[PDB]
């Protein structure tokens, strides 16, 4: 089959510990995955049913 | 559109550049201005290393392990010029005259004095009557069994400046064996393969493996004369002696005739010392001597930390 | 030093509607608002069958008519859901403080999904009922072949 | 989710599964050697052509060591991912019927 080629990403998906997670890491010793997401789900919108 | 990879070289370059220690301060005495500049640098460094006031003056952030060299002088008959570098040597004490010769001894010289390996030792030493002249009371000290107190271990030799009668010799006493002429090139230590008993395999859940394995030295008066043995073990100073006595028991059984009921000065079967420590989990290496009549196989061990011990009675 | 909740995922239930299945090709779907009233249904076919005249003296078959009757069959379907009385309790009261609001919204979400499950189970029931009704009147092949 | 059915059998109440997975951590180590002679002259500044030659030889060897190291870490990554894939791959003769 004459394809011998695909396409993939060139760089890894970066993840960094921001301040909002850094406070929880410093105090409670736990970090959440992308706190921004859980905050946009829980505190910003009442329902936002999935 | 290259991937850039998964790891970054800038980090490695930076952290290793941080890990490098600052350079030694050469002092240039031949030229005046270079001398003055290095002296300025010296006073600034002392100001930078001893003032509790500042913090960058705190430099202790992030070992001295050469050996202690000791030099001995010996006659050119009591030592072959060809004998390999690093063989452990043992020393003897003269009564009145000590400056003339030290009379340091080699294991083959001990095998000769005590009476394949025999032929090699004779091809090194055909007429070893000087060897008998070095210890006048050899025939006396085999019976007085005071032979081990005087034979003090010196360990491996590094260098031997060669002269007609005297020999200059540098010996590793304490610490790892190392040289001097260059940026401290290392050496290794050799013991003949025969007349060496591996006491970790002589009796061979799972037995534990320690980090460090030690070499001991022992001297035994059998009815077939005295003889010397070095033991590569690892277990402990409290167990090596017991295992050694269990080993020698078949040779100990023979001493009922020689012992004297009246005079108790001859009874001791031998003494054990600890020479040094080397890396376990490795083993040792096999090589033959390269001399004219060289047929002896020899074990040689790396990473020798010379920590000599005294002779302890066993019976 | 920390430990990380690096992912939270929940499965999603796809709706399955009878009309979207290919099985619905084999049915005719009538919406009958009050089915519980109909006591019995009935379909009556009247078929007339002709014959061919013959020159032989043979005794002839007269005009032929057949009257076929078919009847409805009913099916009942039921599922059970369970709701914790605390959830049905806190659903009524207003939220006082934002933690009460978070618990309120979690409660109403839980009960809503508990009803989603029920509607889905009833739909799977509809489709299973049609498939089983079809299986009950499907004689096997080795009998059908020589009879056709 | 469940199915509605007309048999008299008892209905099953709603159900939720809560499953937890956790990470596997992998550790990777390599070694680099730098000869002391090679390190010494790097600090000094060369003036005679011989010292220029020795300096450039040192920089070549050092760059070589570092590049070999980072390539070693890339290969280690690929080996570790392959070992991860293998340790959790059941044999076929089981999984064709287990699936």
């Amino acid at each position: 089959e004459a394809d011998n080629q695909i396409m993939g990403p060139s760089s890894y998906a970066s993840f960094v510990v921001r301040g909002e997670n850094l406070v929880t890491a410093v105090s409670y010793g736990r970090v959440m995955r992308t706190f921004e997401h859980f905050m946009a789900r829980i505190v910003d919108s009442p329902e936002k049913a999935g | 559109m290259k991937v850039q990879g998964s790891v970054d070289r800038r980090r490695l370059q930076r952290r290793i550049a941080g890990l490098l220690p600052p350079p030694a301060r050469r002092l240039n005495i031949s030229r005046g201005s270079e001398f003055t500049r290095d002296v300025r640098g010296l006073v600034e460094e002392h100001a930078q290393a001893s003032s509790l006031s500042a913090a960058a003056v705190w430099r202790a952030g992030l070992g001295w392990r050469p050996p202690v060299f000791g030099d001995f002088l010996i006659h050119a008959s009591s030592f072959n010029n060809a004998e390999a570098t690093g063989t452990p040597l043992f020393q003897f004490k003269q009564s009145d005259p000590f400056s003339g010769v030290d009379a340091v001894f080699t294991p083959l010289s001990l095998f000769i004095l005590m009476n394949g390996l025999t032929r090699m030792a004779n091809l090194l030493y055909d007429s070893p009557a000087t060897l008998a002249d070095l210890v006048p009371d050899f025939g006396r000290l085999v019976a007085d069994r005071r032979f081990h107190n005087f034979i003090t271990p010196v360990g491996p030799l590094v260098e031997n400046i060669k002269s007609t009668y005297l020999n200059k010799i540098t010996t590793v006493v304490h610490g790892p064996v190392v040289s001097k002429a260059i940026p401290r090139s290392t050496v290794k230590v050799t013991v003949p393969q025969e007349a060496f008993v591996d006491l970790d395999a002589w009796l061979s859940g799972l037995q534990p493996c320690p980090a460090d394995a030690r070499l001991y030295v022992a001297l035994t008066y059998e009815e077939a004369g005295p003889r010397f043995t070095f033991f590569q073990s690892s277990r402990g100073h409290c167990q090596i002696m017991n295992i050694l006595r269990i080993y020698y028991s078949p040779s100990i059984m023979h001493r009922y005739a020689v012992v004297q009921p009246l005079h108790i000065e001859e009874l001791t079967f031998g003494a054990v010392a600890c020479l040094g420590t080397f890396s376990a989990t490795d083993g040792w290496r096999r090589s033959a001597f390269n001399y004219r009549g060289s047929s002896l196989p020899v074990v040689e061990i790396d990473s020798f930390y010379s920590n000599v011990s005294d002779w302890e009675v066993i019976l | 030093k920390f430990e990380v909740l690096l992912g939270v995922y929940t499965n999603a239930i796809q709706y399955v509607r009878f009309l979207e299945t290919a099985l619905a090709v084999s049915c005719v779907n009538t919406e009958f608002k009050d089915l519980s009233r109909m006591t019995d249904g009935k379909i009556q076919f009247r078929i007339s069958v002709p014959t061919i005249a013959h020159g032989d003296g043979r005794r002839p078959s007269k005009q032929r008519t057949f009257i076929v009757v078919k009847n409805c069959h009913k099916h009942h379907i039921s599922t059970e859901m369970e709701l914790s009385m605390l959830d049905l309790e806190i659903l009524h009261s207003i939220p006082e403080t934002p933690v009460e609001y978070a618990e309120y919204v979690g409660a109403v979400k839980t009960v809503a999904s508990a009803l989603q499950f029920g509607v889905d189970a009833l739909e799977r029931g509809l489709i299973n009922t049609v498939l089983s009704v079809k299986l009950r009147h499907a004689p096997p092949m080795f009998i059908l072949q020589t009879l056709a």
